[PDB]
DNA sequence: GGGTATTCGCCGCGTACCTCTCCTAGCCCGCAAGTATCCTATTCCTTGCAGCGGT
RNA sequence: GGAGAGGUA
DNA sequence: ACCGCTGCAAGGAATAGGATACTTGCGGGCTATATGGCGGCGAATACCC
């Protein structure tokens, strides 16, 4: 923790203090690769989730019964709010946020 | 502590390790699931997946 | 008004069994335990007043 | 009693 | 029948030691912000006459 001085310009030190604060307990991993939680050693499997980035997907003509496709483009962030652009059957361009 | 312990102890991806073989352990540590938080649900997943 | 198209929202998605784990969050107030402190004694010295022999 | 995971036919 | 004396308390300097006010972490006791599913269908708007 560092304390500035109010009257002095932005950027200055009146006095700075620090200490070793405890926080949390992270379980460790045995030699084999299995955690022990409550005498019931468990394992964590990996996940196969779709990657962040951009995807230009489309629907295979399963809407409007007109045989007309509708391309759409999605931006998927790693942490935040998504974003989508879509084409209405009338060739408009619609944004859509978090559905 | 709560935020980490709840994940490690009770999640959809920290599962009890069946241990009735060497092979079961080895093939369970290499599993590649697609369910869980951020994935697709078990019972409403299409066929193309 | 009126016939029509388009959208929104609700309803639904197999049976039976076995194994395991985990089940609210945060504040608060009494309360046990452990402690630093304060009053309690002893030994030395130099005063201030009441008895007291003596004449 | 309720959830989650895995398994058998 | 008056007095200076002895003597017996009251307040200063040096050590040991328990009592006791003070501080603290707890244990139980209580209160109160998602984003990979379609298909059918019927009601509720939209629309352009």
């Amino acid at each position: 923790l560092v304390i500035y001085e109010r009257e002095a310009p932005e950027g200055t030190v009146k006095d700075i203090k620090e200490q070793e604060v405890y926080m949390g307990e992270i379980p460790l991993m045995t030699d084999n690769g299995t955690f022990v939680i409550n005498g019931t050693e468990r394992v964590i499997v990996s996940q196969l989730h779709r990657s962040p980035g951009v995807f230009f997907d489309s629907d295979k003509g399963k809407t409007h019964s007109s045989g007309k496709v509708l391309y759409n483009a999605r931006i998927i962030p790693y942490r935040g709010s998504w974003l989508d652009f879509e084409f209405d059957p009338k060739d408009n361009l619609f944004v859509r946020i978090d559905r | 502590s709560a935020a980490v312990k709840e994940f490690f102890g009770s999640s959809q991806l920290s599962q009890f390790m069946d241990q009735n073989n060497p092979l079961s352990e080895i093939t369970h540590k290499r599993r590649i699931s697609a369910l869980g938080p951020g994935g697709l649900t078990r019972e409403r997943a299409g066929f193309e997946v």
